[PDB]
């Protein structure tokens, strides 16, 4: 069983560079590759202490990537899995698919298949991603729909980027993301959406760190994604695969947008105070002030979800929270769905990193929530985007590239269709 | 009288090991398929669940199925996994995903040929067997689905030996996965033809026995699975050690059913007592029967008193008498005359047994054909109604090839069974 | 012949403790409860070498229970058999009859068939409370009710403790005793009456002693009890069953308040110098400073009696010496009375235990004995609460749990009906 | 049994302040929260005010509130800082000017919310509490503002649990801040029904006690807190510790308050010797007692020779002979016949524990509601009487909008307090 990572884009990049760190961490392998098992879902052995990655490394700017080239990991990769180009597509999603996409997607589809050959129980592929430049949004719509083409019915999952409503830093962001909709809409298997805003209060108020950079919101991500996959690395009580999980939380066809969360996330001096309990991390997982996107469940009511446990849990307080969380009139379910629950306990608990913002705990939940809430999240962006159609603003940019002026109409529509369907089944 | 036994996922897989555990400790084998025994009757009837091998070692007559690959390495590193022959372990490599679907037909039937050729090997090897116990979960996707298709073949070859399966039906008090009904109904819907008794057992009031009763702070699933294993060593005793009378399965069978379709049952064991209130309890055959008996006891999330008893069957082990056994009968039939039937006279079976448990002196096991099964299956089938009106995960299942008129037909069956069994109570 | 006892409240548990100890002491039963016949009427045996009670501790106050838990006497005491609760009643009577008293009235019960269930010539059951408070009042007034349903005619005991009319320290103690009254008379067979100060007196002037503390009112209602059950554990030459004494006391179904009171008590030094004959105690006996009830014998006109011998006793004196106060006319005889004593003899030596404050002596004697002037003890009562209830203070608080306002009434018709079935019948 | 805790105010902290050092020595438990203590009966009840964590550690129940920055730095650095999780502390940052005006209407709103959720937090907490305590002063507006809607809140979710109010008024001889007639006027109102029982202190008897009970030469905030932190400690040790005779906060009112209304309470605490004098005094119950019920040291300017006593409590620590204070409170009880209300008898209330107090052989509180109520708001009601009436100061306050028919309504209620405390005297 083993899974790969595709990284694009500088956002995709730093992620990744978080992630593959915190990976070494957990597994003893020291940043030269030799190890001082289970590790075979993200490492190949070749011949005597060497692992080295299922990973590869996508850019159409050579800086980002020659940071890690020169960086302290530079012995653990590949040569070959670290891919640049020569211009950027200057935040353009149509530069992106069209002028300077097809300049390098064949080169990487191709090493993607030389990986394929030496995996033997293809589970799927994990893709990190944001909607606000044109590389990681064009290309990547690019690169999900080959990958769809050529494997089928593998599961794909990504780890986007949601644009915050507010907080944002350009000034042509609505074209891209309301343009990326349709290749995700109808080519992905699970989608995770994560606003920057929303983890700049969680740094801010519940670790209490006053200055967070960029570091730390790429270690909160990283953190989620290892805990999700802890399933696999490892044995414990209970165990929860991917498709598993797929087929317990995607009631339809249209709707995988999951909604994530962590517990507990505490300062180092707080710590000592507090005895974490499951039930109170439990109740943590259900605070709209620990929801990872900038959005009220209040609004809305719960249509599924699941709880991902980790460290020293047992079944029977677990399902005492459980049924004391289903007695709430505030957190509202369904009514066609008697049980919204999926849970399961695994056995070895979180790593913290050297440096980090976060401190040593026995245990850890990660929820994943299916909600009719975020459809909000698409409808205030809705008119940002619509507005500056208004007057055609930066529209010449983007038609000079091979793209037409009908195309903003399709995207409007899907976006419309997909509110209508979130709000039909709500 | 030989008898082979199975097991599905990993549910059936722990509950399977904690019986072989318990019953190597019981013939005095130890872990490496030795025997260091010294009384005599062990080896009496020792091969009614093991089979010889070179250099005087046993090993039993077991088959683990489940397809992923991990709870059958969890099984194989822990204890007594040795005891195993290694050919029995037959494990996939993709997993079902919690679908009925994907293990009945996509995952489950490239897998079912060399689990036959296994057990019809197994069928070779016996004497003269007799039955098979077949160990799962109705709430999962693998053992549900692979076990059922597992039993409709294994009954299309043999027609005239007698079928046992210890189920597990889910609750929603314990409820733990969001499409459960879906598999319950789904399995049900021919289980019930193609069995010939099934034991029903709950978590739910596995939780409450364990907590209350026991006095236990912290039920893990060990404890649950030596229950259930306890009840199961229980029902067979009469085959491997004598007694002053007698009962093996196809008594049972005869004697509690009625009707052909009227066959599942409700366990309890007595006593249960803590390891510091044992010191303050007497050591009598009544207190068993009325603890045997007791409502509050029973291994079913569901109450008897909303119904009557059809009939019952009582085992006791131990050295005692047959006169306490009928007086305390006839004690309980006349103190409960509301709830026991009236045109069946004398509605109990009774067996004794020599041989007690190890480190006891007596125990007694109670099995009961009641009118309550229905609570337990409506309860079920109202939170089927609220998923399949909306369609709600219905495509994952679709697109294996099945339809809505199987999930009619599932409804229907479902129908006839509590309709059956209102129109006796 | 065989007895069931059941304690009940915070009063219920000293007398509960006290009578448990003494019985341990006479049957030389350590507290595991091995024996170093009869011996069956308290205890159950288990298979060999173990002897538990047939007791009950029942409470909604888990300060004063949990106390037995860790004492000496743990071990006796079943972990079944002994019942917290988590609120007490705030002295108040309807509490135990309305709101709490269904929380675990039906959970005992369930014990009370179990123990029900080991009798074969069941005699009887003894209920341990205190009229003042409410737990004592109203709880324990919820049990009598439903026990009589079940098995009606068996004889049923209780030993109560009133509250004083000058000394006392809870401020509304007659609105407790003033309800239970119509449970007593239509629902017991014999109701036991002691009060408090009658123990005062005589500590301190019979017993010689400066300050008898509650140990010391225990062991005078251990040694009642005690008293009046050894005629079903031993024998004599004369014996005394409870299905005897009931038709011998009570001359008319109303009448079944008995006045008790105990002789010797004695300091260890003053047992030297003194005879106990059994011409001398019985003279001694019926004399007013020693009684356990605040009233005047010479006030009230004597009918039938009991007498209770133990020890070394003949008969033959018995005959002159009652006959020596039948020559005397202070206490007086009814018309319609030829003879009105029962007789009771116990071969079996008294048995002091360690840490009391009696002598060994080889003969005591307990009154149990009924008069016409107990009614005065009531009507000082009737006048208490009657002052009590004209302004409706503090009734908000019991108005507050339901019980509706003509329930003073009926007992009162009925205390006033057996204050003049008192005075018809004296 | 279990109660939680909250302060309010700047005056509530430093009562609090030392109310949870004194609490600490009580149950051994260092300022680390580690335990070292030698009775197992410390920890019988010790769940009552602490929670329990791991590692071996205990905190408190503690929520703290505040208004301006100031007065946790002070509270932060004592002894016994650390005891406070950072989580508990409430307070804002703008100042009030103890304006009951700002109190309630403008900055109400905005911190109830912190505290409510933190106040919910310690509801699930526990398995089944009783109480809260608050103290505050009632001098001020913030101390009174935040303590008028908390306690209303509190009673409309939570109505059928007791509450505690340990309330410091000001006095005429010991006036501090200008408007103090302003601040008894508004809140008063409201406890009129919001709160089940009130303890009250005027802060004149603070000096009186003193200087010469005490004979205290220099009457320290640490002298004048150590009395009523001793009067919080001494309510509740029957939740805490057992004896021959139990009592709650239960047990109080039901058997304490004769009306609805009556509920202003009055404590007074013993004994009070100083350090050069307790060479010269016995050891006995009637000693205390005597000294009790006295006029001289009961802790507000009222006496109560002005009239009747209603319903008292006097509250007892140490091994004790029960039969003494019965025996000694007729003696009382005959005496002074004067101060018995002739249709009630038995005007008593007892308490005995058996764990003293550390250091000494016994101790005693006294808490008694009576009728010499009514002298207390009288010349309180006559201080605002001159006041309304000249309309000065009226516009700050009316910066903010409440109307003055409340005024007469809450006065009106003050006349029909005192309407049915001098009615029923
Ligand atoms: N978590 C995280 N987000 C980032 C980081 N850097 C940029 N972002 C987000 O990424 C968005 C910028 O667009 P990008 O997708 O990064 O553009 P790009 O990766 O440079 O790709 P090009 O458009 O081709 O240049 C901003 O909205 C940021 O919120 C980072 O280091 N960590
Ligand atoms: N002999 C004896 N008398 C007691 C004892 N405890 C209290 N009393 C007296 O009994 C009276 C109240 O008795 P109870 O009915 O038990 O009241 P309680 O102990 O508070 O129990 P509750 O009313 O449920 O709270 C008090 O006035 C005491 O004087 C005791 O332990 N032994
Ligand atoms: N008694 C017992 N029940 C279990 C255990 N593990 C899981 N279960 C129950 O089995 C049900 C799920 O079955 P599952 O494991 O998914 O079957 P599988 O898909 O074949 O592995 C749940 O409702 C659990 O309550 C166990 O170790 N002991
Ligand atoms: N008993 C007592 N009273 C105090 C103490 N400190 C201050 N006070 C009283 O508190 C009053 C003023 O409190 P205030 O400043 O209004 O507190 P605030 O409401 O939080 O602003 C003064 O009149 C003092 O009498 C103390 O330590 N003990
Ligand atoms: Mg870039
Ligand atoms: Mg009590």
């Amino acid at each position: 069983r083993e899974c790969i990572s595709i990284h694009v884009g500088q956002a995709g990049v730093q992620i990744g560079n978080a992630c593959w760190e915190l990976y070494c961490l957990e597994h003893g392998i020291q940043p030269d590759g030799q190890m001082p098992d289970s590790f075979n879902t993200f490492f190949s052995e070749t011949g005597a202490g060497k692992h080295v990655p299922r990973a590869v490394f996508v850019d159409l700017e050579p800086t980002v990537v020659d940071e890690v080239r020169t960086g302290t990991y530079r012995q653990l990769f590949h040569p070959e899995q670290l891919i640049t180009g020569k211009e950027d597509a200057a935040n353009n999603y149509a530069r992106g698919h069209y002028t300077i996409g097809k300049e390098i997607v064949d080169l990487v589809l191709d090493r993607i298949r030389k990986l394929a050959d030496q995996c033997t129980g293809l589970q799927g592929f994990l893709i990190f991603h944001s909607f606000g430049g044109g590389t990681g949004s064009g290309f990547t719509s690019l690169l999900m729909e080959r990958l769809s083409v050529d494997y089928g019915k593998k599961s794909k999952l990504e780890f986007a980027i949601y644009p915050a409503p507010q907080v944002s830093t350009a000034v042509v962001e609505p074209y891209n993301s309301i343009l990326t909709t349709h290749t995700t809409l109808e080519h992905s298997d699970c989608a995770f959406m994560v606003d920057n805003e929303a983890i700049y209060d969680i740094c801010r108020r519940n670790l209490d760190i006053e200055r967070p950079t960029y570091t730390n919101l790429n270690r909160l991500i990283g953190q989620i994604v290892s805990s999700i996959t802890a399933s696999l690395r490892f044995d414990g009580a209970l165990n929860v695969d991917l498709t598993e999980f797929q087929t317990n939380l995607v009631p339809y066809p249209r709707i995988h947008f999951p909604l994530v969360t962590y517990a507990p996330v505490i300062s180092a001096e707080k710590a000592y105070h507090e005895q974490l309990s499951v039930a109170e991390i439990t109740n943590a997982c259900f605070e709209p002030a620990n929801q990872m996107v900038k959005c009220d469940p209040r609004h809305g009511k719960y249509m599924a979800c699941c709880m991902l446990y980790r460290g020293d849990v047992v079944p029977k307080d677990v399902n005492a929270a459980i049924a004391t969380i289903k007695t709430k009139r505030t957190i509202q379910f369904v009514d066609w769905c008697p049980t919204g629950f999926k849970v399961g306990i695994n056995y070895q608990p979180p790593t913290v990193v050297p440096g980090g913002d976060l401190a040593k705990v026995q245990r850890a939940v990660c929820m994943l929530s299916n909600t009719t809430a975020i459809a909000e999240a698409w409808a205030r962006l809705d008119h940002k985007f619509d507005l500056m159609y208004a007057k055609r603003a930066f529209v010449h940019w983007y038609v000079g590239e091979g793209m037409e002026e009908g195309e903003f109409s399709e995207a409007r529509e899907d976006l419309a269709a997909l509110e209508k369907d979130y709000e039909e089944v709500g | 009288r030989e008898i082979v036994h199975i097991q599905a996922g990993q549910c059936g897989n722990q509950i399977g090991a904690k019986f072989w555990e318990i019953i190597s400790d019981e013939h005095g084998i130890d872990a490496t398929g030795a025997y260091h025994g010294d009384s005599d009757l062990q080896l009496e009837r020792i091969n009614v669940y093991y089979n010889e091998a070179s250099g005087g070692k046993y090993v039993p007559r077991a088959v683990l199925v489940d397809l992923e690959p991990g709870t059958m390495d969890s099984v194989r590193s822990g204890p007594f996994g040795q005891i195993f022959r290694p050919d029995n372990f037959v494990f996939g490599q993709s997993g079902a995903g919690n679908n009925w679907a994907k293990g009945h037909y996509t995952e489950g039937a490239e897998l079912v040929d060399s689990v036959l050729d296994v057990v019809r090997k197994e069928a070779e090897s016996c004497d003269c067997l007799q039955g098979f116990q077949l160990t799962h979960s109705l709430g999962g996707g693998t053992g549900s689905g692979m076990g059922t298709l597992l039993i409709s073949k294994i009954r299309e070859e043999y027609p005239d030996r007698i079928m046992n399966t210890y189920s597990v039906v889910p609750s929603p008090k314990v409820s733990d996965t969001v499409v459960e009904p879906y598999n319950a109904t789904l399995s049900v819907h021919q289980l019930v033809e193609n069995t010939d008794e099934t034991y029903c057992i709950d978590n739910e009031a596995l939780y409450d026995i364990c907590f209350r009763t026991l006095k236990l702070t912290t039920p893990t699933y060990g404890d649950l699975n030596h229950l259930v294993s306890l009840t199961m060593s229980g029902v067979t005793t009469c085959l491997r050690f004598p007694g002053q009378l007698n009962a093996d399965l196809r008594k049972l069978a005869v004697n509690m059913v009625p009707f052909p379709r009227l066959h599942f049952f409700m366990p309890g064991f007595a006593p249960l007592t803590s390891r510091g209130s044992q010191q303050y309890r007497a050591l009598t055959v009544p207190e068993l029967t009325q603890q045997m008996f007791d409502a509050k006891n029973m291994m079913a999330a569901c109450d008897p008193r909303h119904g009557r008893y059809l009939t019952v069957a009582a085992i006791f082990r131990g050295r005692m008498s047959m006169k306490e056994v009928d007086e305390q009968m006839l004690n309980i039939q006349n103190k409960n005359s509301s709830y026991f039937v009236e045109w069946i006279p004398n509605n109990v079976k009774t067996a004794v047994c020599d041989i007690p448990p190890r480190g006891l002196k007596m125990s007694a096991t109670f099995i009961g054909n009641s009118t309550a099964i229905q609570e337990l299956f409506k309860r079920i089938s109202e939170q089927f109604t609220a998923m399949f009106r909306r369609k709600a995960f219905l495509h994952w299942y679709t697109g294996e090839g099945m339809d809505e008129m199987e999930f009619t037909e599932a409804e229907s069956n479902m129908n006839d069974l509590v309709s059956e069994y209102q129109q006796y109570q």
